[PDB]
């Protein structure tokens, strides 16, 4: 809420600017690969009929949106386990440990985890994610949804991903650094601080992007509140 | 789609 309001202020203020009509673009000017991010999604699967939504971090840990609203985060230790209630209730437990209350939704995410391992791609397989406190939280998701041009997906470290159907383009925006990485069609990736990319402008496919992220996060917020 | 690619 406090980092998607300030994600929406950032796309606000980016598009106002109406970085596609600048007479010199110059959007190199406005990349700064320091501003990488230390997670994005890399896979998912939408299981929302039966059980939920699962997903992969690019660092190789999974993760189940349930349907009652729980989720559970499997590090890529492949035994840490995170749970967190609908409440907001969250436990750090271990697989092997034997959770009684926990083995059903365990085996699910594991059938989740085989899944995408089996079948589907890492997006952003050629990048070094930044370096952070590896040693910090790791993010879950905590909302999705779809519309009939991709998939909007809110980590709980504020970080919004919007995975485009039709061409596999993708925007990964973080409020925190005000930056949005922007993956096109040929899988190159390149991080932009927003605050430069109304300075140098930028070309129309991003910007228009960037429109529509300002839309799906406006979204994010009115069905939170 | 119900998978990512």
């Amino acid at each position: 809420a406090a980092h998607l309001s300030d994600m929406l202020q950032q796309l606000h203020s980016v598009n106002a600017s109406k970085p596609s009509e600048r007479g010199l673009v110059r959007q190199e000017e406005a990349e700064d690969p320091a501003c990488i991010p230390i997670f994005w999604v890399s896979k998912w699967v939408d299981y929302s009929d039966k059980y939920g939504l699962g997903y992969q971090l690019c660092d190789n840990s999974v993760g189940v949106l349930f349907n009652d609203s729980t989720r559970l985060i499997l590090y890529n230790d492949g035994d840490s386990l995170q749970y967190i209630e609908r409440d907001g209730t969250e436990s750090y437990l271990t697989v092997s440990s034997h959770p009684n209350s926990l083995m059903k939704k365990i085996t699910l995410l594991k059938y989740f985890r085989n899944y995408m391992s089996e079948h589907l791609l890492k997006a952003g397989a050629n990048i070094t994610p930044r370096e952070g406190d590896e040693l910090a939280r790791l993010p879950y998701l905590r909302t999705w949804f779809r519309t009939r041009s991709a998939i909007i997906l809110h980590l709980s470290n504020g970080s919004v991903q919007i995975n485009f159907f039709q061409d596999h383009t993708k925007l990964i925006l973080c409020p925190l650094m005000a930056a949005v990485t922007y993956i096109d069609e040929k899988r190159d990736f390149r991080t932009y601080r927003l605050s430069l990319l109304e300075e140098y402008g930028c070309c129309k496919e991003l910007a228009s992007r960037l429109r529509y992220a300002r839309t799906m996060v406006d979204k994010l917020l009115s069905s939170r509140s | 789609p119900l998978h990512s690619t």
